[PDB]
């Protein structure tokens, strides 16, 4: 859930700052320590097939 | 003449003079793009019109619509140089107004609420450079043009093969530019056939079905009717004279009392023009003739109300007698015959298992979505959403066009959906040809070859990209709210930017751009290709499709094309080629009307050249341009003869046109054999750019062409004189005339300097200009790699001697003096970008600094205090370029090595060294060190040194254009303050700032002195926000991959001359690897004691037959000559006049050229500059197929004081002694392509290994061993080496125990093996065991 309230955040912010939201941006726009952004968004991140 | 030409001039030898010059050569790529993105106010392909085919987008039903308005690409985040350096990517912002409107439920229609979101962002969208390049991550990219079968309708044979009944078969296919294919073929019953792509067949009337058409109306539409009359009684029939054609009496024709056939009697030609001119429209005819014929139409009893015959059923006798009685007069009949018009469509409808249109839908239905149950609204959406629908289905312009066209239609432009008459049409197309009137089409034929590009294709990603965001539109607009959402909400970003990125990114058809030389840019930025998508593939189409077609000409190079797995599946586009405004191809020809050969230039494609008979580019006519022979050879449709005088409609317009710039720039040409001229103009492309970029002694012509129109050189935008000349920029003063009004100004042209290649070459630009020069407008202002005053050169011309030399040229070698590598001529120099990755691992973050365990003083001495190497530092391999390291913590030691450590007191680092050390073997000078580090963690010292320097320099840069930008500017207003208001001395006097407040008396000139006002603020101003920016985009951390902190590139220029193992070779496709490196001692010289550079194998030029590349020693030698006797009489000093009338005489050479000459040039400072350029050798061009010959070339060597058979006596360097017989000198241009012998040369003892399956692998850039394939194995099993196999199937490979083991014995001094089991074999068994089968090792 902490990993899909970190994708809404993006949706908006992508748009409406042009280019990106930085990658701390969506940290204080979220409730935790928000230096975990960098620890969230790598675990979230399904392993490439090794057989690509 | 331009000014460079004043320089340098180029002796040109042939007669056809040039009516229409080379264009640009980039033009294909350009336009393309430049059709892609752009503002075009209509349906014309662009972003507007991808745009406009999917938009409106509206809800399902729910009148909630979201419909486009105008877009808009904002300026690009980083520019050319600086996206480049960084390596994001070269792109635009995507900005699009999108007009969401709800309509209020229960219409009239009209709007509750209607938001116009802002231009909201979807994507960014790469750019096309100046150059036709592109950059996806700070690399220079190439989207190759695609040749693919165009749109629209296709008829084939497929005679032969099928069946081998040799009946043939005939199939057409309609290929749609997006949506489902649509086929038609014959079977051996005559029964036609349908099928939607490639799936199962289906009886032809069952689509017609689908379209609503009853039995009756499909035969009304594909047969002609007979009418048989019931009149009085026995029968009667309409009869139209023509029909008896190609059929034989089957009983007594006779009508009007007059007997016009008798039983057994063909009708022939006779019969019928009695039949005419009598006028018989009515016959009688007996009652077992209708035995065989099929009744048109339904027929019912009127009384009954019963169905007596069915439509297309036979008659009988006796259905005749039941259908009579019941009243009916007329019955209508098919026409048939076996041969004139055939009887298909009824057997068709006899294998059609269907009846109404339901019946048909449901098949077809049941067809493409087969084993689910069908129903009447899916039937009829899948129907009608495949041929029918304006959003799944279009041939676009060129699909209708060539649709319409191939139907024998008028209209050349339609909709882009299937119609009712279309599909008709169509088969009624393949009916006639199967009925013997109409041709089938060939592919092969460039007419149904169309040509696609960047832009294209781009646009037809940037629409999927926009399919798949209407989908998530809409399933959006489902359950949404009133007013709270916007075009924002919905629209992503991410959906679209892949969608392009995926493209520019990978595809088969974009790639690097090659740029180790000039050739090869512009030769990959002309490029065709059969293979991608939409495309066939190497292992699906045969020979055919590969090989030459006479369609070819003019269009596509025959010579140029890879020689591989893919030969004559890419070729290349030819010299003056175009693209057809269709998309097809057409070349450039000369119209002769009446007997006059006309100027005027005419583009014909491949359909339309067709008919017409052209003449020869190779044709003698004078004078007013008539023909000189009574006939003349020529080509008209696919063929080739002798043609009369005067029928010919049309003339080629160069020798040249037939083939491409490649092969443009083989001199001599016309002396080699296709295959050797091949791989040439593909070596061509290969070769490394020199030290010093020398000039081709030998040329074409196009060589100047190739240089200016790719973006390697700088060319002046303006003309004017020359106020400063540096080796990193050049500033020009323009000329009024040229000049605009507003803001006065200089052209500054910043060079590029020694930068990395995407070859990882040299690219550097040379000034070739001094200071103050007057430069002509479009002339070159300095020369970039491999070129020379305009010119293009790819290599350096050289002395060669054909003769064996001690069996050191063997086969294709290459013995070379000392002269050369000494000469430092062939040295190339090489920029490899090497990276350094500072990344985070759970023991800990990885540092940059200077402290590393286990290294000398002399190892952290070439590191700063920040652990980066210095700017200039020479290195070589194993030097420590970046100082890095990583945490690894408890190292778990040993009992020996604890007590090791007891002895010795080391303290074992919790730190490895992961530091990024010069590659092994190769050395170079650092030309630049990059640091690109995380936004927000604190920039290192080395880093922060660099951004200050950075800072400064661009400070410096930004305040130098000011300053010759505002010089400039003011220098004009003293100039225009100086009419009306003049005072010489006054005017500089007080200060410049203070010049705005003069005025001047009433005139234009006063607000020209506004408008340098306005501008010159203008500049002011704009100087500030470019500082700001530039600081900003300096100090800004780049955004960096996940895990990694920073990241450190060093640039290394190492410089490699040549040895032994490199690769050089002619134009003429002769290759050749040098062999040893003979010194100057040893040369074969001449009499005049001058040695030979390179000896040559004769041997080589007979077998090979290139005997081009002798010529091109001959002249070669002969310019040589011309060059040395100017070299003489520089030396000698004479004058003016006895340089120039030398020079002169040289340009003229015999009778009949169209060089033409100077004295118009200045006598004095010009000529003796010529002179001074020409002393290196005299530079010739030899057109193509126009170029010199046998006489000229020795008339020149007349001229030059060489014999005539080019071969003068040699004697051994060693001996001393002459050569038995003459021999061969001459000056042969050679290159040397990049198979340079350091790159290649590889070896491996033991190094890493593969995780999966245990084999050598090389992850440190340490090359894994070589392979050893089954050939090899069997080559050792031929011998009788058992050890020598299983040792290097076994131990030195694949088992994990015996390699190790193996290792131990070999340093111990014992060689043997305990082989054990390979890991591969070992793997296997668990895999089949891990299956249900158990496989098992038997007894012992
Ligand atoms: O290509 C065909 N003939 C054909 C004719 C010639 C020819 N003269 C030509 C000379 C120059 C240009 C075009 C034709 N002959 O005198 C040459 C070729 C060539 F491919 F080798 F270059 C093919 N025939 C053909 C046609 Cl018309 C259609 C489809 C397939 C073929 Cl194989």
């Amino acid at each position: 859930e902490t990993i899909n309230k970190l994708n809404r955040i993006s949706r908006q912010m992508l748009q409406e700052m042009g280019r990106e939201p930085t990658p701390e941006e969506l940290a204080e726009r979220m409730l935790m320590p928000e230096d975990k952004i960098r620890k969230v968004l790598k675990i979230a991140k399904e392993p490439i097939s090794m057989e690509t | 003449y331009s000014y460079t030409e004043k320089k340098r001039i180029r002796k040109d030898f042939g007669k056809r003079p040039q009516v229409l010059d080379v264009p640009y050569l980039l033009s294909i790529q350009l336009d393309s793009f430049q059709k892609f993105i752009e503002q075009d106010p209509e349906g014309q392909y662009g972003l507007e019109a991808a745009f406009r085919s999917v938009f409106p987008i509206q809800s399902y039903s729910g009148n909630s619509e979201l419909q486009y308005v105008s877009y808009r690409l904002g300026e690009p985040v980083f520019d050319v140089q600086e996206c480049q350096i960084r390596g994001v990517t070269y792109s635009a912002p995507l900005r699009v107004k999108l007009r969401l409107v709800i309509y209020e439920r229960e219409a009239p229609e009209g709007t509750v609420k209607d938001i116009k979101e802002q231009e909201v962002y979807m994507g960014e969208i790469p750019l096309m450079t100046d150059n036709g390049t592109f950059v996806i991550n700070g690399t220079e990219r190439v989207i190759v043009s695609q040749l693919h079968r165009s749109p629209g309708v296709f008829f084939d044979s497929d005679k032969g093969k099928t069946h081998s009944s040799g009946k043939v078969l005939y199939n057409a296919r309609i290929i749609p530019y997006r949506g489902s294919w649509l086929d038609f073929e014959f079977d051996p019953k005559d029964n036609l056939f349908v099928r939607i792509d490639r799936r199962r067949k289906l009886p032809a009337t069952i689509i017609l079905r689908a379209l609503n058409y009853t039995t009756e109306q499909i035969l009304d539409l594909f047969f002609e009717k007979v009418i048989f009359e019931i009149r009085d009684n026995k029968l009667q029939m309409e009869l139209v004279p023509e029909r008896l054609r190609g059929e034989t009496a089957s009983f007594d024709i006779e009508a009007n009392g007059k007997v016009y056939v008798e039983k057994g009697r063909r009708i022939t030609a006779r019969h019928i023009r009695q039949l005419e001119k009598d006028d018989v429209k009515l016959i009688e005819v007996p009652v077992e003739y209708i035995a065989g014929k099929v009744v048109a139409k339904d027929y019912i009893d009127e009384s009954t109300g019963e169905l007596i015959c069915a439509a297309n059923m036979e008659l009988s006798l006796d259905l005749l007698a039941k259908l009579s009685q019941s009243g009916h007069k007329r019955i209508e009949t098919l026409f048939t015959n076996d041969l004139d018009h055939g009887p298909y469509i009824s057997e068709t409808l006899r294998v059609d298992p269907t009846n109404d249109r339901l019946s048909a839908l449901v098949e077809i239905y049941r067809m493409m979505r087969p084993g689910e149950p069908p129903t009447r609204e899916a039937a009829e959406s899948l129907f009608e959403n495949l041929f029918f629908s304006e959003d799944r289905y279009d041939l676009s312009a060129v699909g209708r066009m060539k649709f319409n066209r191939s139907l024998l239609r008028e209209e050349i432009e339609g909709s882009g959906i299937l119609s009712k008459d279309d599909i008709i049409d169509v088969m009624k197309k393949l009916i006639d040809i199967r009925n013997g009137k109409g041709e089938v089409d060939d592919i092969d034929h460039l007419g149904n070859r169309r040509i696609r590009s960047v832009g294209e294709m781009a646009e037809n990603q940037f629409r999927v990209g926009l399919v798949r965001v209407e989908r998530a539109v809409k399933e959006r607009l489902s359950l949404g709210d009133l007013d709270t959402l916007m075009p924002q909400d919905m629209i992503n970003a991410k959906p679209i930017s892949a969608a392009v990125k995926e493209f520019f990114g990978s595809s088969q058809l974009s790639q690097f751009m090659d740029q180790n030389n000039p050739l090869s840019e512009i030769t990959h930025k002309r490029r065709i290709s059969a293979l991608g998508p939409g495309g066939l593939t190497r292992e699906r189409a045969g020979f055919e499709v590969r090989d030459v077609h006479p369609t070819h000409y003019g269009r596509v190079c025959p010579i140029e094309t890879p020689e591989g797995p893919n030969i004559g599946l890419i070729n290349s586009l030819s010299v003056y080629a175009q693209t057809n405004e269709y998309g097809f191809l057409e070349t450039p020809y000369r119209k002769v009307t009446d007997g006059v050969v006309t100027d005027e230039i005419h583009y014909l494609s491949a359909i339309e050249e067709g008919n017409y008979v052209i003449a020869q580019a190779n044709s003698n006519l004078d004078e007013e341009g008539h023909f000189v022979e009574d006939l003349v050879t020529c080509r008209s449709k696919g063929e080739s003869s002798l043609f009369s005088r005067d029928q010919v409609d049309y003339m080629d317009v160069s020798t040249q046109q037939v083939v491409s710039v490649g092969a443009s720039l083989i001199p001599f040409l016309e002396h080699d054999d296709a295959n050797r001229a091949l791989m040439g103009a593909n070596m061509q492309r290969q070769a490394v750019p020199t030290l010093r970029a020398d000039k081709p002694l030998v040329g074409t012509g196009m060589e100047r062409a190739v240089a200016v129109d790719s973006g390697v050189t700088a060319v002046a935008k303006r003309g004017g004189v020359v106020q400063y000349v540096d080796a990193s920029r050049i500033v020009i003063k323009v000329n009024e005339d040229e000049m605009y009004p507003g803001e006065a100004g200089i052209d500054i042209y910043n060079l590029t300097k020694y930068t990395r290649s995407n070859q990882n070459t040299c690219i550097n630009q040379m000034p070739c200009v001094s200071l103050g020069e007057p430069v002509e407008r479009g002339d070159v202002l300095a020369d970039g790699p491999s070129t020379d005053l305009g010119e293009l050169a790819l290599g350096q011309n050289m002395r060669v001697a054909f003769m064996p030399w001690n069996g050191y040229n063997f086969e294709d070698s290459i013995l070379v003096s000392e002269r050369v590598v000494q000469e430092d001529r062939f040295t190339t120099i090489h920029i490899q970008e090497l990276a350094c990755v500072s990344r985070d691992t759970k023991l800990g973050p990885e540092e940059i600094t200077a402290d590393i365990p286990n290294v000398g003083e002399a190892a952290l001495s070439k590191l700063d205090e920040s652990g980066i190497v210095y700017i200039g530092a020479e290195v070589t391999g194993g030097d420590i370029l970046v100082g890095k390291v990583t945490p690894k913590g408890e190292t778990q030691l040993t009992p020996e090595e604890k007590l090791l450590r007891a002895i010795f007191g080391e303290k074992a680092s919790d730190v490895k060294d992961s530091s990024l050390r010069v590659p092994n073997g190769v050395s170079g000078t650092v030309i630049d060190v990059q640091v690109f580090t995380r936004d927000g963690v604190e920039k290192d010292k080395r880093a922060l040194e660099i951004e200050e320097m950075q800072l400064k320099q661009a400070k410096k840069d930004l305040s130098e254009e000011l300053q010759i930008l505002e010089a400039g500017l003011f220098s004009r207003i003293r100039a225009v303050l100086v009419a009306g208001g003049v005072e010489a001395e006054k005017l500089d006097k007080l200060p410049r700032d203070r010049w705005l407040e003069l005025g001047l008396t009433d005139e234009e000139k006063q607000n020209q002195l506004e408008q340098l006002a306005e501008q010159y603020d203008e500049l002011k101003h704009e100087f500030e926000k470019k500082l700001e920016a530039k600081r900003r985009k300096i100090t800004q951390g780049d955004d960096l991959a996940p895990g990694v902190l920073k990241i450190v590139k060093v640039y290394l220029a190492v410089k490699r001359r040549i040895q032994p193992g490199d690769k050089m070779a002619g134009r003429h496709g002769n290759k050749g690897v040098i062999s040893k490196i003979n010194p100057i001692e040893d040369m074969p010289y001449d009499e005049n004691g001058t040695p030979v550079d390179i000896v040559l194998n004769p041997l080589g030029v007979p077998s090979r037959m290139n005997i081009g590349q002798i010529l091109e020693t001959h002249l070669g030698m002969a310019a040589k000559g011309i060059g040395d006797k100017i070299n003489a009489m520089l030396k000698q000093q004479q004058e003016v006049a006895k340089l120039r009338e030398f020079i002169q005489r040289a340009y003229d050479l015999g009778a009949d050229v169209r060089q033409k000459v100077d004295l118009s040039t200045f006598s004095d400072e010009e000529v003796m500059r010529l002179a001074e350029n020409l002393r290196k050798g005299m530079p010739i061009a030899t057109p193509v197929f126009d170029g010199a010959k046998e006489a000229e070339i020795k008339e020149l060597l007349k001229l030059g004081d060489l014999p005539t058979s080019g071969q003068i006596r040699l004697y051994d360097g060693r001996t001393g002694e002459q050569f038995e017989r003459p021999v061969t000198v001459g000056y042969m241009y050679m290159l040397k392509l990049n198979h340079l012998v350091d790159d290649k040369m590889h070896a491996r003892s033991t190094g890493s290994y593969s995780l999966v399956t245990q084999q050598p692998l090389g992850g440190k850039a340490q090359f894994g061993g070589q392979r050893f394939g089954e050939m090899e194995v069997w080559a050792l099993e031929a011998y009788g080496a058992a050890y020598t196999l299983q040792e290097m199937l076994t131990v030195k490979s694949d088992d994990v125990n015996g390699r190790t083991k193996m290792y131990k014995n070999i340093v111990d001094g014992n060689h043997q093996m305990e082989p054990g089991m390979p890991e591969s074999f070992n793997v296997l068994l668990k895999e089949i065991r891990s299956l249900g089968i158990n496989i098992e090792l038997e007894d012992e």
